[PDB]
């Protein structure tokens, strides 16, 4: 059964504590989505984004 | 800082370089006048109003 097995699927993923994260989010239709750019780290290292 | 690479190329070496700048010097010069009479009467002692 799916409800009986959901603890087996998440092998300690729900156990770990959660922390707030900084990222821009938008509401498209019904989905909330996170949008971001990583170009800072690649500009810092002179590697091609 | 540098990024790790996984390709066949030799690993990118960490980079520390030395940057030397030069200090400029500026000079400023102002000219002022004082007439000889303006400087003479300072030595004299005034009593009458």
């Amino acid at each position: 059964s799916t409800k009986s097995d959901l603890p087996a699927v998440a092998a300690g993923v729900e156990d770990q504590p959660r922390v707030p994260i900084s990222a821009a989010v938008i509401k498209l239709g019904n989905h909330a989505v996170a949008v971001e750019s990583l170009q800072k780290m690649y500009n810092d290292t002179q590697s091609p984004y | 800082p540098t990024i790790a690479h996984g390709d066949g190329r030799r690993p990118s070496k960490q980079r520390t370089f030395i940057v030397v700048k030069n200090c400029h010097k500026h000079h400023i010069s102002t000219e002022m006048e004082l007439s000889m009479l303006d400087l003479e009467i300072l030595h004299s002692i005034p009593e009458t109003p």
